[PDB]
RNA sequence: AGGACCGAACCGACUAAUGUUGAAAAAUUAGCGGAUGACUUGUGGCUGGGGGUGAAAGGCCAAUCAAACCGGGAGAUAGCU
RNA sequence: GCUCGCCGGAAGACCAAGGGUUCCUGUCCAACGUUAAUCGGGGCAGGGUGAGUCGACCCCUAAGGCGAGGCCGAAAGGCGUAGUCGAUGGGAAACAGGUUAAUAUUCCUGUACUUGGUGUUACUGCGAAGGGGGGACGGAGAAGGCUAUGUUGGCCGGGCGACGGUUGUCCCGGUUUAAGCGUGUAGGCUGGUUUUCCAGGCAAAUCCGGAAAAUCAAGGCUGAGGCGUGAUGACGAGGCACUACGGUGCUGAAGCAACAAAUGCCCUGCUUCCAGGAAAAGCCUCUAAGCAUCAGGUAACAUCAAAUCGUACCCCAAACCGACACAGGUGGUCAGGUAGAGAAUACCAAGGCGCUUGAGAGAACUCGGGUGAAGGAACUAGGCAAAAUGGUGCCGUAACUUCGGGAGAAGGCACGCUGAUAUGUAGGUGAGGUCCCUCGCGGAUGGAGCUGAAAUCAGUCGAAGAUACCAGCUGGCUGCAACUGUUUAUUAAAAACACAGCACUGUGCAAACACGAAAGUGGACGUAUACGGUGUGACGCCUGCCCGGUGCCGGAAGGUUAAU
RNA sequence: AAUUCCUUGUCGGGUAAGUUCCGACCUGCACGAAUGGCGUAAUGAUGGCCAGGCUGUCUCCACCCGAGACUCAGUGAAAU
């Protein structure tokens, strides 16, 4: 669900964020847990590498798999807790014989079922098979397209992948971001949508509530010193050329994809 | 007042300090140029 | 509960006055104010010259800066003084 | 020597950085302290710095630096995986008595304990650079059980009085007590006990992570305070011994619980919350390796040993720094009584100082504070500045509004003392008995008792009772700016800037993009509910046309056309 | 009007008078929808205009207190 704050004291009314009565708490699993640091855009080779980046909370980075390499072993769902590295949030299994591991969680925000994974595995939720098994038409989660690189796609809060069509060793997927694509029917899928699915609708209603988070203030180039951005400082309210990188280098509009390797996977593009 | 510069041996026997300078190409070069100079101190923290 | 009302410690610049060859390389006296935060702070680090840092004044970068400081080319050049 | 004064959250006490012979007695007075100087952090000597346990070291290591093998680079230099430094973090070891001219958790006394060996006594599987539990981490709120702290009474010792009162109508001061070691209570967490089992924890596992059968729920882990023990030792007002009323010792009264509890404990707690909040080793435990009346592991002890660094002194300052013994700058710990909500604020407490030019005087004028008649914002660019208001229980309140706010609107009452309200209400705390048991630092039910706001009304008193310090000016029109924020050290502070949200554009991820002459890292261990580029500016209602030029995309058939 | 000469436009309101204030108007020499448009409260180290209390800002100061102006001794400058 969405809650919206009430006006106690100045602007707080605007304030909503993501809250789910059923969603549990604890400590994390310290095996599957890295500090992982603060990056800050200061560079070891040099001057800065990104913008907009500065301060921040502790956080740290709870490992999450992809890889689901024990097969034929039934593992069962302990509990859904907020995640700090993906909107998704993340649930903890317990394995028949004692290991736990962090995956991307199924929808039904709820423990206690039992999975598996194989050629062939149950209907439910959390299950992986292969995709030439499903007469196509249906959600597909998150998807081995590249056996060395593990499950891809659809990793967000309430993100989905839909497959269209299929014919002998091949099948064909359409994503939310305008690109569809084709696969070997043999790649591995786990079936059905992700959860939360809350969190675009998030509305911070204070200045403060991103420098938490480490988000620094944008500050503009036609505003900042003439030599320290290549629009420069005013002349006020005119803008004057074509805009560009802080780089010097024009970007509206001319398309910078150069990959060339995986255009042929790619049947319909992102516009 | 306060002044820009404020007493410690710790921080200028880290940046000064003889070992310090001589750890470093340039600095081992102005204890080079000490004994050119012919200054009879190459340490002002100990 | 709180980028909440007043308010010690803590912080601190806005008005007024004194100071201005001073106690003073920026303080003093009185007041208004900042005080759970987009905060403040003890301790040690990291960011450098057209480079840093800046909720961004070409402000700040050890008093210096439309380009710091020292040492060199350099006793450069001056139809002038 | 007597007396006075000021500071007393400092003008005091302790710790540290940084400095460096500053400490003390013994003298000296040329120079120094912009003086007098007999003083002195000055001159010049002599004496002084006693540690197993204190701060450092131990052992682990964050940010960061270094960096092999390896890589980038003519090279200075640098990247990065081990390794090694490094805490501001995590990990073994002492208290409070009085002594010296000057020292001290460093001495001497009393008492305590950790580390290591050896001996004593009972029980015993100990163990990786590996496995498990811990170490171990956010923000805030609220229950329980307390303690420094302080007064009354008890108790002790002293006094009873220069003018009147003061032997029950009191005055004065004490009543001290640690480290540790038990007892293991409150608080916190957690089911015992035997049996057996294992496609996880890189091999093994008796530990975790899980399962199965039976018997039974108070067994176990953690931890304030008290109480006992340490402690009839130390301390003690007050006596007394002797040469020396010269100092230097001896002795020694009472030594309690009733209530309020600090910024301190139990607390790395419990509870709640979204920003979901270091690692490792010591430690405990599992097994592998290895090993045997050993060694190692546990409870209680006797006895021997315990490297090295540091140590003199000052400090919101004459010992640091500001060229100075300079109205300045400056880290950590502490804050009693009376009054008071109080850390505001005063008299004060313990404690400290009375100054590194002095004497005097006193006019126009210079600086601040004090007094203010009648008038009052006329002054001025401006109520700037200054004065008045000021506390909080009970009353009473507009427009506008995002319904929260505006608002302490506006406008009013009351305040000492005593009596009468409640001879003291609210709030907090509470004996025995009833009670439930398991015995017991019982548990739990309750309301005799204790402590104790803020308030009211009458009557009398003053100029005045929120008596001092402390302590809100009120109302209306209006441009512009959402609000909290940001804005340049000593003339330029807001309407400029940022922000919640809005749009366009690049990006399918080994992204696009950036820095790096790179090795590499950042993008991000993020994946389209996610990132790069540029403008807009919360919130409510909202978005006309133009593609010639200059950019960009779709088409590549045609034209133009280069090196070749 | 943060955009406007002559302009204090032109009219109304406040006022003994009012280039200021408040409200309208169009004939903007030249506002205009993201180089955004328009409006609303608490609010603003915001600016303009009025009312009341209170008051040495002022009529106009007059007298005090603590420290300098004076003087003597000690130690005794600088700019020029």
């Amino acid at each position: 669900a969405v809650v919206k704050c009430k006006p106690t004291s100045p602007g707080r009314r605007h304030v909503v964020k993501v809250v789910n009565p059923e969603l549990h708490k604890g400590k994390p699993f310290a095996p599957l847990l890295e500090k992982n640091s603060k990056s800050g855009g200061r560079n070891n080779n040099g001057r800065i590498t990104t913008r907009h980046i500065g301060g921040g909370h502790k956080q740290a980075y709870r490992i999450v798999d992809f890889k689901r390499n024990k097969d034929g072993i039934p593992a069962v769902v302990e509990r859904l807790e907020y995640d700090p590295n993906r909107s998704a949030n993340i649930a903890l299994v317990l394995y028949k014989d004692g290991e736990r591991r962090y995956i991307l969680a199924p929808k039904g925000l709820k423990a206690g079922d039992q999975i598996q994974s194989g050629v062939d595995a149950a209907i439910k939720p959390g299950n992986t098979l292969p995709m030439r098994n499903i007469p196509v038409g249906s959600t597909v989660h998150n998807v081995e397209m590249k056996p060395g690189k593990g499950g891809q796609l659809a990793r967000s809060a309430g993100t989905y992948v839909q497959i269209v069509a299929r014919d002998g060793a091949y099948v064909t997927l359409r994503l939310r971001s305008g690109e569809m694509r084709k696969v070997e029917a043999d790649c591995r899928a786990t079936l059905g949508e992700v959860g939360n699915a809350e969190h675009m609708l998030r509305v911070l209603g204070k200045a403060g509530a991103a420098r938490w988070r480490g988000v620094r203030p944008t500050v503009r180039g036609t505003a900042m010193n003439p030599v320290d951005h290549p629009h420069g400082g005013g002349e006020g309210r005119n803008f004057g050329k074509h805009p560009v990188t802080p780089w010097g280098v024009q970007t509206k509009g001319k398309k910078t994809r150069s990959n060339k390797r995986t255009d042929k996977f790619i049947v319909r593009r992102r516009s | 007042m306060k002044r820009t510069f404020q007493p410690s041996v710790l921080k200028r026997n880290r940046s000064h300090g003889f070992r310090a300078r001589m750890a470093t190409k340039n600095g081992r070069q102005v204890l080079a140029r000490r004994r050119a100079k012919g200054r009879a101190r190459l340490t002002v923290s100990k």
